């Protein structure tokens, strides 16, 4: 069954930059190869088929080339509607398939730092012997962190659940993670912390069951 | 003006069974070859099946066959497929496609896609529970283990709406979700102002509302 592989998996460019995407095919599979562009929650659009030639209404900016098995689609000039995910697929044999995708993201404006807010258990869940703290993560850019647990100071990777993160509305980010803890748990330590790391900043946030 | 429409799609438990349309216009099918493909949410496409509608030939992918079907019908201008056996993993959104035509393999067109969950988990409406806060403070209400999406939350019956944040879901491990709802509040409203989260899980036909107090 042939592979496609497709790198990179991730591309942060400008407007106008000169961008290359490579598929690499597992063994031969000839010209018999297309490039498709995926926007969020739409369908896939055909770019290039037979490995270089532009599909009807597809700007001029974009070509697709080959040598051997490795195959290559270049967009000269970045442009914005150009951001989406892109894939290659062989059509040589069946099943066809596709590489895993670039996503080409936007080089953003200036960072913005997360609001962190982290809450102990709820009596409710208390009583009925369950346990939740909870780690909120707002108003950030870029929509990559790193969330770290940790009880008094050691590591906790038991029952950790975090979201990934999503585009608020005012197109900065948020997302959420939460601790599974019992009773017993939470009572044991003297601390339990929240850390979140972006773009090379700390924010730890802690919370005590001795109030 | 070709185009593909799809249909059906929906929440669905392991072992049971659904059945996709795809209706075509613009062209005749019989002309090409109609595709089924499908995306996990957050990963790539991976081919389902194929059919010529002219003789009906098929082909499936290895990780469906003897599992789903596919066929068409000529006078109705529509594929199908229909799906059993159903596993987590067909989660995905399903798109259907063809082919161009002659020697033309590329796929073309593309239905708009329609979602396919599979889980085993039963319909259940949240265990809802205050964040109690410790200028302005946070506090919230933890929407805790309900399935399947969505919920609303609003606070004071919609009377309240600044410094309102509602997070998106969590799904967790055991196939239920979870999320939380806060509001930054004027410290000197603590103890004194009313503020309630009222939650609204309708697949489960459930409303359930929670004061928030400090402690």
């Amino acid at each position: 069954d042939i592979q496609m592989t497709q790198s990179p998996s991730s591309l942060s460019a400008s407007v106008g930059d000169r961008v290359t995407i490579t598929c690499r095919a597992s063994q031969d599979v000839n010209t018999a190869v297309a490039w498709y562009q995926q926007k969020p929650g739409k369908a896939p659009k055909l770019l290039i088929y037979s490995a270089s030639f532009l599909y009807s209404g597809v700007p001029s900016r974009f070509s697709g080339s080959r040598s051997g098995t490795d195959f290559t689609l270049t967009i000269s000039s970045l442009q914005p509607e150009d951001f989406a995910t892109y894939y290659c697929q062989q059509h040589y044999t069946t099943p066809p398939t596709f590489g895993q995708g670039t996503k080409v993201e936007i080089k953003g404006q200036p960072k913005a730092a997360p609001s962190v807010r982290l809450f102990p258990p709820c009596s409710e869940e208390l009583q009925a012997n369950k346990a939740t703290l909870v780690c909120l993560i707002s108003d950030f850019y870029p929509g990559a962190v790193t969330v770290a647990w940790k009880a008094d100071s050691s590591p906790v990777k038991a029952g950790v659940e975090t979201t990934t993160p999503s585009k608020q509305s005012n197109n900065k980010y948020a997302a959420s993670s939460y601790l599974s803890l019992t009773p017993e748990q939470w009572k044991s330590h003297r601390s339990y912390s929240c850390q979140v790391t972006h773009e090379g900043s700390t924010v730890e946030k802690t919370v005590a069951p001795t109030e | 003006e070709v185009q593909l429409v799809e249909s059906g799609g929906g929440l669905v438990q392991p072992g049971g069974s659904l059945r996709l349309s795809c209706a075509a216009s613009g062209f005749n099918i019989k002309d090409t070859y109609i595709h089924w493909v499908r995306q996990a949410p957050g990963k790539g496409l991976e081919w389902v099946a194929r059919i010529y509608p002219t003789n009906g030939y098929t082909r499936y992918a290895d990780s469906v066959k003897g599992r789903f079907t596919i066929s068409a019908d000529t006078s109705k201008n529509t594929a199908y497929l229909q799906m059993n056996s159903l596993r987590a993993e067909d989660t995905a959104v399903y798109y259907c496609s063809r082919w161009g035509g002659d020697g033309f393999y590329a796929m073309d067109y593309w239905g708009q896609g329609t979602l396919v969950t599979v889980s085993s988990a039963s319909t259940k409406g949240p265990s809802v529970c205050p964040l109690a806060p410790s200028g302005t403070a946070d506090l919230g209400c933890l929407v805790k283990d309900y399935f399947p999406e969505p919920v609303t939350v609003s606070w004071n019956s919609g009377a309240l709406t600044s410094g309102v944040h509602t997070f998106p879901a969590v799904l967790q491990s055991s196939g239920l979700y979870s999320l939380s709802s806060v509001v930054t509040v004027p410290s000197s409203s603590l103890g004194t102002q009313t503020y309630i989260c009222n939650v609204n899980h309708k697949p489960s036909n459930t409303k359930v509302d929670k004061r928030v107090e400090p402690k």
